[PDB]
């Protein structure tokens, strides 16, 4: 359920948005087809409004169902099923036969009963070839691309505040603030909101930690990892910073270890497997976690787990870190040693230390429940790990591997990363795709039932580039909640306006048959704002009210400059006019502002360049 | 070599032409007209103010009925007006914003216009179907269209910033005749009443007389110190007036092959944009960059009066065929009808 | 340039080859034209307001 409603802009937003996207090279088959909302609008167009592309998209979606099948027995069944039925239409289509090369490849695998998930990948490549030419061009001309622009404009104008969320009870507490459960009002999706108080951050000097987490969440939150607490939005108010994160109600694994007591090998195996896939995700994006420990593992309501706090994590792609970071008892030798640079190697040692603690109740380099940090660090560098007789040989193999002091000897550091750990004898029983799909049963289901001051310009500028929205997260949220209903409602609204404009007789477009560059709504201004519809031509900017032709304008000659400016909170365009006059314009979105700023500057500079070499038109001394 | 010898023959001929002209200069028009009475204070008043253009007016042209006129504007439209009522007959949104000139066919069936599109576009007014639409786009010029005038429904003369003028056959859309000769941009042109001849004015500071039938420059007239922005035939075809950036107008006789008079004032320093004679030829009316139109006694060179109604450059003007009214168009976006 | 200078000499030869009348006779013909058409020029010789469409004229035609 969504309390608030998203309102799409009118189809006329296309004029601006198409150009915005075109200047960024974003109007391409690859760019749009790979976006969730782009795909859905493209398939709608092909399945319902273009008969020649219909069977191509139908067959594409059939292959995608085949890709997701878990067992080979199923893939034997489908691969037959697919090849027997409705391939016959494709072979009989004169415009679209699949290649000899492609069919010879597919029939070769199939003829030997070889049925991998990517069996039909050649047919995907030729479907995309046939979809990205004329079909794509016709899609771009259609109202489904207009509708894409309408959605895209919403995406590029997100400005979140606390009023955009329905905040609920506190479900977690930290030094610089607290975590709340919340529902997003637009869509109704449940989320975690991590609120960090700025007055606290400045007091305890934790600016870098807060900013780093923000950066690290950006790198990690793409690709939909089921095993990391990912971000969808970052935003901030005058007093608070806010991360919108995956909601994890089940408490952390340190708390559960403290309630449950130690785990068996079989229960630890479950947690280890899911955690490994999380680290793999980070390491492929060149992030070293550095603080892997039970308290940084969270449980969801079903008992599945994710890795949590990224504030101590580090991007090692360009420069490898060397500072001693993490928690004592879990830090690697190469980390503890000042001056020695380390990569992802640190996390595999940490893993070994954590997995040991899940089985025994303490870090292997924490002897006799001691609190001496100098001792713990020292045992790590020199003490050989006395593994109990209780442990299986497969476990013993794995922990010997992970806790090698030398990186060149250590498991997950010999060349291939997480794959080396995955194929360790301890995990022999596991299908790793099933781990990824969260199909193995969790061993533990959680039960259902001081003083700060002075925030200045100096401090607020630290969080200038804090706000962010991750495109695929937003689109996925929209797609699975309100996309269907809001598309149907907007179709109704547009049809009503179309049919009403037929009744009124105002059914002619002023932008057509001339040399109009671009057009759309803007707001002009002594006190109140006058919203009007603007048409930009190469020598002038005109505007109209509703139900009339334009009756006022500015010429490109008059415009001396185009600059941005803040009136109150919102940004505006400032046109400086010939003879010390001014014209202020307010746009309805950020893309619109960017485009109008650009196109106006281009239009005035080019016009004044033309005029100067025409004697009849130019100003004479 | 060959070039040095031809440079020396060019001055020999130029000097022969100077001296031939000097041999004809036996008296001045001023001297000949000393006996005739002044015209007195001409006090014309604004009888209509035509509102509709949203930006600068660049050109206008009266229809032969002395009632309808076309105007062309920076707003990217032609408007055809009924001057007697102020009603608009047609508003024509153009394909190109950059229009500079316009024209009205003698028949009243067609109008033409163009500018930085480099195209003279012909519009059919009373179509067989109903609406106003483009009948022809005349492409050929290498530069902007500066002026154009119909001879008949199938023939139109054009001038261009490419330095040429041209005669078109509108059916074929081809240049029947090209008129090369000018050194710089061509700004204005004017047809002779009989239509066998026409004159052009240009940024080379010269006016040329052309033979329409044959396609040749017969005579060239110098004297102006700067660009010639406008040109107009005297009613009988034997003379024409020019308007220039040098702040003077000038009268030229074809048969005497020289300047007769200069129309100037020490206080007037701005450029002349447009010129036209009254029906009898006695008054020469010129529009200026100082927002005024001045009325000159063409025979005596006295300023007879002023049309002072616009708030920016008077960019164009025209006198009706019946002689009843003067129209001025301005950068302030209005046209005024005066008498 | 060789071509362009040869065009000019040919062209100036044509301009020089015209015959010309006296300025006194030319000016006299213009004066006489104006005087012959002065009564027919409404800007010089006003008509009564009742035959002037932009002053007081009663009736008009269609277009
Ligand atoms: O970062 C988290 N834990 C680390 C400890 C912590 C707690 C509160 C703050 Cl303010 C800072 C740091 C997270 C907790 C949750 C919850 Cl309780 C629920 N859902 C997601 C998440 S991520
Ligand atoms: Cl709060
Ligand atoms: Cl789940």
């Amino acid at each position: 359920r969504a309390s608030k409603k998203i309102l799409l802009p009118e189809p006329s937003i296309r004029s601006v948005m198409q150009k915005y996207l075109e200047d960024r090279g974003e109007v391409t088959f690859e760019k749009i087809f790979s976006q969730k909302l782009g795909y859905l609008l493209f398939r709608d167009f092909c399945l319902n409004h273009l008969e020649e592309a219909r069977p191509l998209v139908e067959f594409y979606e059939e292959i995608k169902k085949y890709e997701k099948l878990e067992t080979e027995e199923e893939r034997v069944a489908r691969s037959r099923e697919i090849f027997d039925s409705y391939i016959m239409k494709e072979l009989l289509a004169c415009s679209h036969p699949f290649s000899k090369s492609a069919t010879e490849h597919v029939q070769g695998h199939l003829g030997k009963k070889q049925v991998p998930p990517d069996l039909f990948q050649p047919y995907i490549e030729e479907i995309c070839q046939n979809l990205r030419g004329d079909v794509f061009q016709k899609f771009i001309e259609s109202d489904k691309f207009t509708r894409f622009c309408q959605w895209k404009n919403v995406e590029l104008n997100i400005h979140l505040t606390m009023n955009d969320f329905s905040v609920h009870r506190i479900i977690g507490r930290g030094g610089f603030g607290e975590v709340y459960g919340c529902r997003k009002a637009d869509t109704g999706k449940m989320y975690a909101m991590k609120c960090l108080d700025k007055k606290r951050i400045k007091m305890k000097q934790g600016e870098t930690l807060a900013l780093n987490e923000r950066i690290m969440l950006s790198l990690v939150s793409t690709g939909d990892c089921p095993f990391i607490v990912c971000m969808s939005y970052a935003f901030h108010t005058p007093d608070k910073l806010s991360f919108i994160l995956d909601l994890m109600n089940g408490g952390d694994l340190h708390y559960h270890l403290s309630q449950h007591g130690v785990f068996s090998e079989a229960d630890m195996r479950f947690y280890a497997a899911e955690i490994i896939l999380g680290l793999e995700h980070m390491h492929n994006r060149f992030v070293v976690y550095r603080d892997l420990k039970p308290a940084n593992i969270l449980l969801d309501e079903h008992g599945h787990v994710r890795i949590s706090d990224l504030g101590l994590a580090c991007d090692f792609s360009k420069k490898k870190p060397h500072a001693s970071v993490g928690t004592h008892g879990y830090m690697a030798p190469e980390v503890l040693q000042k001056g020695v640079a380390y990569d992802s190697s640190a996390d595999w040692f940490s893993l070994g230390c954590m997995l040991f603690k899940l089985l025994r109740g303490h870090s292997p380099f924490r002897q006799h429940k001691t609190k001496d940090k100098h001792e713990i660090d020292r045992m790590t560098l020199t003490m050989a790990v006395e593994l109990p007789d209780s442990f299986s040989p497969e476990l013993r193999s794995l922990l010997e591997g992970l806790l090698q002091r030398d990186v060149n000897r250590r498991l997950g550091c010999l060349g291939r990363g997480a794959q080396e750990v995955k194929e360790s004898p301890f995990f022999r029983s596991l299908d790793w795709q099933m781990v990824f799909l969260q199909k193995y049963p969790p061993p533990l289901i959680p039960p259902r039932g001081t003083k700060g001051i002075k925030l200045l310009d100096s401090d607020q500028e630290l969080y200038r580039n804090f706000p962010l929205t991750i495109s695929e997260r937003w689109q996925q949220e929209v797609a699975e909640t309100v996309f269907d209903t809001i598309n149907a409602e907007t179709d109704r609204l547009e049809a009503r306006k179309k049919a009403k404009n037929k009744q009124l007789g105002h059914e002619e477009d002023y932008a057509l048959g001339k040399d109009c560059i671009m057009h759309g709504y803007m707001s002009k201004m002594l006190t109140q704002w006058q919203r009007r519809y603007f048409y930009l031509f190469p020598n002038r900017l005109e505007w109209r009210g509703e139900g009339e032709a334009p009756q006022s304008l500015l010429t490109m000659e008059e415009i001396q400059s185009v600059e941005e400016t803040q009136i109150k909170e919102r940004k505006c365009l400032l046109l400086k006019i010939r003879g010390g006059k001014q014209f202020i314009l307010q746009c309805d979105s950020d893309p619109e502002l960017v485009q109008w700023k650009k196109e106006l500057r281009d239009a005035y500079r080019e016009a004044q360049q033309l005029v100067q070499r025409v004697p009849k038109m130019k100003n004479k001394p | 070599s060959e070039l040095d010898q031809l440079r020396q023959e060019a001055e020999q001929l130029k000097n022969q032409i100077r001296d031939a002209r000097k041999a004809c200069a036996d008296a001045t028009l001023s001297q000949i007209t000393n006996n005739i009475d002044p015209v007195g204070r001409i006090q014309m008043r604004t009888r209509r103010t035509l509102r509709g253009h949203l930006a600068k007016i660049y050109a206008m042209h009266w229809g032969t009925d002395s009632r309808l006129l076309v105007s062309a504007s920076q707003d990217g439209k032609l408007i055809i007006w009924d001057s007697y009522t102020t009603n608009k007959v047609h508003a024509i949104p153009l394909r190109s914003s950059w229009v500079m000139t316009c024209a009205y066919a003698p028949s009243g069936n067609y109008v033409a216009c163009g500018g930085l599109d480099n195209i003279c576009s012909i519009y059919n007014l009373k179509t067989r179907e109903g609406n106003v639409r483009v009948s022809r786009e005349l492409a050929g010029h290498t530069g902007y269209l500066s002026c154009c005038r119909f001879l008949d429904d199938n023939q139109i003369v054009t001038s261009s910033g490419d330095t040429t003028c041209a005669l078109w056959d509108i059916e074929t859309g081809q240049q029947t005749t090209t008129f090369t000769g000018h050194t710089g941009d061509v700004m204005s042109l004017s047809l002779a009443p009989d239509t066998r001849l026409f004159v052009s004015g240009a940024c080379d500071a010269s006016a040329k007389l052309w033979d329409v039938r044959e396609g040749m420059c017969r005579q060239t007239f110098t004297g102006h110190e700067s660009d010639i922005n406008a040109i107009c035939f005297f009613p009988n075809g034997n003379a024409f007036a020019t308007g220039s950036d040098d702040a003077t107008c000038r009268l030229f006789d074809l048969r005497a092959d020289q300047e007769l008079m200069t129309y100037s004032h020490d206080n007037i320093i701005c450029g002349i944009t447009s010129v036209s004679f009254s029906k009898s030829g006695r008054l020469l009316l010129a529009g200026y960059d100082d927002f005024n139109c001045n009325v000159w006694d063409a025979l005596k060179a006295d300023r007879a009066g002023v049309l002072a109604g616009h708030d920016n450059r008077v960019s164009c003007l025209g006198v009706t065929d019946d002689g009843m009214a003067v129209a001025t168009g301005s950068w302030d976006s209005f046209l005024k009808i005066w008498n | 340039s060789i071509a362009q200078a040869r065009k000019l000499v040919e062209q100036l030869k044509m301009e020089a080859n015209i015959d010309r009348i006296k300025v006194s006779k030319a000016a006299a013909d213009l004066m006489a034209y104006c005087e012959a058409h002065a009564k027919e020029d409404p800007l010089l010789t006003p008509v009564p307001a009742s035959e002037n469409p932009f002053r007081e004229k009663k009736f008009f035609s269609a277009i």
